[PDB]
RNA sequence: UUAGGCGGCCACAGCGGUGGGGUUGCCUCCCGUACCCAUCCCGAACACGGAAGAUAAGCCCACCAGCGUUCCGGGGAGUACUGGAGUGCGCGAGCCUCUGGGAAACCCGGUUCGCCGCCACC
RNA sequence: GCCGGGCAGUUUGACUGGGGCGGUACGCGCUCGAAAAGAUAUCGAGCGCGCCCUAUGGCUAUCUCAGCCGGGGACCCGGCGAAGAGUGCAAGAGCAAAAGAUAGCUUGACAGUGUUCUUCCCAACGAGGAACGCUGACGCGAAAGCGUGGUCUAGCGAACCAAUUAGCCUGCUUGAUGCGGGCAAUUGAUGACAGAAAAGCUACCCUAGGGAUAACAGAGUCGUCACUCGCAAGAGCACAUAUCGACCGAGUGGCUUGCUACCUCGAUGUCGGUUCCCUCCAUCCUGCCCGUGCAGAAGCGGGCAAGGGUGAGGUUGUU
RNA sequence: CAACAGCUGGUUCCAAUCGAAACAUGUCGAAGCAUGACCUCCGCCGAGGUAGUCUGUGAGGUAGAGCGACCGAUUGGUCCUGUCAAACUCCAAACUUACAGACGCCGUUUGACGCGGGGAUUCCGGUGCGCGGGGUAAGCCUGUGUACCAGGAGGGGAACAACCCAGAGAUAGGUUAAGGUCCCCAAGUGUGGAUUAAGUGUAAUCCUCUGAAGGUGGUCUCGAGCCCUAGACAGCCGGGAUGUUGGCUUAGAAGCAGCCAUCAUUUAAAGAGUGCGUAACAGCUCACCGGCCGAGGUUUGAGGCGCCCAAAAUGAUCGGGACUCAAAUCCACCACCGAGACCUGUCCGUACC
């Protein structure tokens, strides 16, 4: 899996890429949509390589940014989604506890977030940290840049949104 | 091989067999006992030997319904040399009577026939005798006058087969004569250009081999 | 000048190996009815020849007019309509992946 | 002179004698100095002759930073010793406004379209690491031939690289 | 097919070279022009007719790598070049790092002296 | 009928590194430019067409050259010889039992009517062109089949009017005759080639606009111009470097020139001169110095340095 | 007569949705039109569609490369050897592209895709980047792909259409982006280390920020060669034998223009001499010899900071002040400041339920 944010905002380039970052979801700067690595998938995330920030999270790293940043079809209450605004105590939507346990079976694989517990991407970050890397994006990682990989890497970015 | 920078035409060719450009040629016309990758009705010449073949292409093939080639004739018939063309009238002739009319011929199999109206009893054939059809290819070869090609191609036309030729490319006769002039129909052999090589000083007997024909158009045995 | 013959250069060319006169089971080859069939023009061709621009596009055959099969690129010509105009010779391929 | 909108390549293509006629002839000696024939390749000692830049010299250029090269060559006792060889040849043709063709900078000229400068003047062109002219035999002396080029570069557009045997 | 005909791919099949094979089953070379037919002149070729004689050509079979070609190992080379990113460097030309791709020449060693389809056939 | 700017009305095109002169990139074909689909500009590079052919068309049959060598630069015999000798014409492409050659035959270079593509990528637009059919009638072949002109891309032209081809329709109450009007089509021109019947001057000029576009000045630029630096071939009797100093390379200035066609055409007053102020170097003299191919004298070259100084007349509007 | 103009000017209330074209074909046409592209509105239709990626089946001859593969250029030698191509190709990408399937996204009350109809505006464009062609060049001319300006605010860049961040309802709190933290000015006179002495520099990009083929045993850092405890450098200090001015040559030629020879003697050692030098000598030097303590020495390449090739016109400049174990530069690093972006409360509009 892959943790997708949009660091550089679309300036207007390139229009191949944005279209790229829309159809993911995320039409906004610090969103985030989480990706299964798959043909179909990778390719597109690849082409929009150099605008945003991207890893495997690890779980545990991924429960912090739902529960904060979470779901719902219709952006309302029980906003802060948690584990009881998950699985459907009752009758309603479900999957497993509703916490962890769903930031558990996402990072393997499916189910994705609309396909259970029906509330759909994107997350919606907050951007903040000290700082991101250096300021403005640069070539990579290997270099002052948020670019690219790192299983904790994108631990820090996602914490402290 | 080379720097293969060239590619290399060969296929059949390479060492000639096939010509290409045509036997191409042949075969548009579907021809054949059916339809045909390749059809024939072959003509080979070899030093004292003529072949006569005769089938349709196949994937990897090109079989041959029936064969000729004097040399088994005499399988009753006579001794005598099988590079002339009186024998290579014989065969040609002789197949036909086998590739013409026996395992099959023309386009003429079980089932119904192809689209048209077209129905092939025993004795001369309804509706026309005119769908028998074989295309003879000379294999690389070269088209001559009255020249055994064609003449393996004469007989092997009176045999049932019938093939698109032009006459007057033909030996006419004498070198390859008809019984009597008057009636085409015949089964006709000659070998007049070696007669009257001498006048009948002695030796060779055009006669015998009429004597041939006699017995192709008939009830023969193979 | 402007012609049929307009800048080809490589796309029409054949060259070295497959030159001379081509095969004619090719050219002989029958499709019927939408099959999708790419388009092309192999060289060493002097008939069955479409334009130069659409060439490398598939299009569906349809019916056969003349010996020559309506097929062409049946398909859209750039983002757009399914125009078709259609005579290719079984001289240009057929076939879909 | 002075050799500025010449040698940079911001053209492309020919040479082409077809097309061109009038090219002048070029003013460059022979590119086979020393004694030839003998394989002058047994030697000890190197080379040099590298450019470390872009491109194109003019006949202009080489012709006199190559003879003069050579003449500082002489010393070892005329024919007795090194081969020279030059890489490269002027082929490349350039042109010159003719106001005809376009306006501004040169290979343009007044109008649209219409002449395209006049030729005048070849220059070969180089890249980044070539060898422009090399050679060498037996350390005659320390490196005569090293001096040479010294002379040799120091008429030539780029900074050229002694470049170690 | 202990030798054939028609092909597909169209040099991995090309160039050159060694060895083996038949005599009446095949392919030829071969023998011979009365005929059909033929050479701006020649039965050379084309065409026809035929088996006295051969395997020497061709052809078929086995094989050789010197040249050409194909593919591969290793080296060159993760080099040259390059899609994406960077308050990285440099007066500048230009370079560098991260990320995703990735060559050619040439060298050394193997590979390749066709593969496949239909038909006929001691 | 002829003469007839004496007089009247008009026209006298477009493109175009402003305009004009030159040219046409004004209709059309090929290679390249063109960035490996398609499309793509310039007064971009190379170069062609506005015909020619009754065979140089169509089909069928049959199918060895340049050149070299040897034997008697013509010709005859032999050998070598995959192609260096074709296909009307540019360029590019196609072609070998052929599309090329030779021989024979033949008129499909036919009439009629379509489908489609092109012209005009995408994306509408005519003439023209091409591909592929059918109907009818032929040609050649044994037959499949080929032939809708010349292997493919240039060789083209509206409406009105006339002439021409075959049959038919029609002309004002009516019949006959005459002479007309029409349906389909062929030929005749517009090359400024999707078609007006068409020469110039204006400094006597006028209007509408334009900085969409020139002259003059320009802020940008710095090829040009001025000056410097690096390297130092060479010359200077010997001696690179007292002095002179090429080739090539790197710069600085913004005094010349050019470019920008960027600024202004509801207007930034011309050249030269004059008068009056300030400045630049990169110093001509003067001060203080270094070198010398410095005896001295007179010089030559270099350094610091801008305090001060650095004119009068003859020709020419002249600078 | 209120002449006509394709030419200049002007054309008066609010708000909400969408939102261009500066291109193609024809035109006595290029300061204009028409028809297309493109914008908008309305009616119809009905389930798929395709801006992204992956795979499959196809199209391609540009980059590069190469030419004992054509072609045409282009060296030398007695097969070796030296070079090239916009109008070359035995090869050959990235990449662009037709079609299909898949995932994604989208559509069936927001009706897509598409069909028919009404209304336009528009056919002077421009800039950056990549690829270009012309030209010495241009804030040049002319293409192409794309993003932007035009018609786009707000933050930054001293100022500044298109450079960076960023695409914007009102109001509010919060956190960041670019960029910045010595002062002017919010935030550091931040940490570890090194270079620089020129005020180099404090200048991403560029008409705009020049600098190409002056000097520095100031100091720091890195590399390479050679010499050293068989005692180097100083390494440092001191010295620079007889035949003989070797023979020849030459005006001269005496160790040192050149040719030949390079012996012998006396020696602790000393070449018929390493370089400088003279007209030739002389003279200096090595080469060569003696002494001296004891450990590194010397030659050279590169980089950092500083110091003292390179000429312009009213008053010098990095935006300014001013700064040097930095407030410069390079390699790392920590904490902050800083938009209308992102997060968050309420409200408004619009669309839909």
């Amino acid at each position: 899996l892959v943790f997708v944010v949009r660091i550089k905002g679309i300036n207007k380039i390139p229009p191949k890429p944005r279209k790229v970052l829309q159809l993911l979801r995320l039409t906004r700067i610090n969103s985030g949509t989480f990706v299964k690595v798959t043909k179909a998938t990778l390719e597109l995330l690849k082409l929009i390589e150099p605008y945003v920030a991207y890893g495997y999270p690890s779980y545990s790293t991924i429960r912090q940014l739902v529960y904060k940043r979470g779901f719902g079809k219709i952006n309302k209450q029980r906003v802060p989604l948690s584990d009881n605004a998950i699985i459907e105590a009752n009758l309603g939507k479900y999957g497993i506890l509703s916490i962890d346990d769903l930031i558990h079976e996402i990072i393997t694989v499916g189910p994705h977030f609309k396909q259970a517990n029906n509330f759909l991407w994107p997350f919606k970050l907050s951007n903040p940290s000290g700082g991101w890397g250096v300021p403005r994006k640069f070539k990579h990682f290997i270099q002052g840049g948020s670019f690219g990989n790192r299983e904790e890497f994108i631990n820090k970015l996602v914490k402290s949104m | 091989a080379y720097s293969s920078r060239f590619q290399t035409p060969f296929r059949r060719r390479r060492e000639g067999k096939t010509d290409y450009y045509q036997r191409k040629r042949l075969v548009t016309q579907h021809k054949a006992k059916y339809n045909t990758p390749k059809y024939r009705l072959v003509v080979r010449f070899t030093n004292k030997d003529i072949i006569c073949q005769i089938i349709s292409s196949t994937i990897t093939g090109d079989v041959v319904l029936a064969a000729a080639y004097s040399h088994e004739l005499p399988r009753y018939g006579i001794t005598h040399g099988l590079t002339n063309w009186a024998a290579a009238y014989a065969t040609g002739l002789l197949i036909a009577r086998r590739t013409l009319q026996r395992l099959g011929l023309d386009e003429t199999y079980k089932g119904v026939e192809e689209v048209e109206g077209e129905y092939e009893l025993t004795e001369a054939v309804e509706d026309g005798p005119r769908p028998f059809k074989v295309f003879l290819d000379i294999g690389l070869q070269r088209t001559t006058t009255g020249a055994r090609v064609f003449g393996a191609l004469k007989g092997a036309s009176d045999g049932g087969l019938y093939v698109p030729h032009s006459e007057n490319r033909f030996p006419g006769w004498d070198f390859e004569t008809e019984e009597i002039d008057p009636e085409l129909l015949r089964s006709y052999i000659f070998g007049g250009h070696v007669s009257q090589y001498m006048e009948e000083l002695a030796d060779d007997d055009e006669e015998r081999f009429s004597e041939l024909f006699k017995g192709y158009l008939a009830d023969d045995i193979d | 000048s402007h012609g049929y013959r307009s800048r080809t250069r490589y796309m029409f060319q054949r060259d070295f190996r497959k030159h001379g006169a081509v095969h004619l089971s090719t050219y002989l080859k029958v499709y019927k009815v939408g099959d999708i069939v790419d388009i092309k023009a192999n060289g060493s061709i002097q008939k069955g020849m479409p334009h130069k621009f659409y060439q490398g596009k598939t299009g569906v055959v349809y019916n056969v007019t003349k010996s020559s099969v309506g097929v062409i690129i049946n398909k859209m010509v750039g983002n757009r309509y399914l125009e078709k105009r259609l005579n290719l010779r079984v001289e240009h391929i057929k076939h879909s992946k | 002179r002075p050799a500025r909108c010449y040698r940079y390549q911001k053209n492309k293509p020919y040479p082409k004698s077809r097309y061109n006629r009038a090219v002048p002839d070029s003013k460059i000696r022979i590119y086979d100095l020393g004694k030839k024939k003998a394989t002058v390749d047994e030697f000890p000692l190197c080379v040099h002759l590298v450019s470390n830049e872009l491109e194109q010299l003019s006949s202009e250029a080489l012709e006199a930073a190559r003879i003069c090269a050579n003449k500082y060559m002489t010393t070892v006792s005329g024919r007795d010793a090194f081969h020279l060889r030059v890489r490269v040849h002027p082929f490349h043709v350039l042109r010159i406004n003719k106001m005809l063709s376009c306006a501004g900078a040169d290979r343009l000229q007044q109008g649209m379209r219409g002449a395209w400068g006049k030729p005048h003047g070849l220059a070969a062109r180089v890249d980044i690491g070539q060898i422009i002219f090399s050679v060498r035999t037996k350390d005659s002396n320390k490196d005569v031939v090293v001096e040479g080029l010294r002379r040799a570069r120091y008429k030539f557009p780029g900074q050229q690289k002694i470049i170690l045997s």
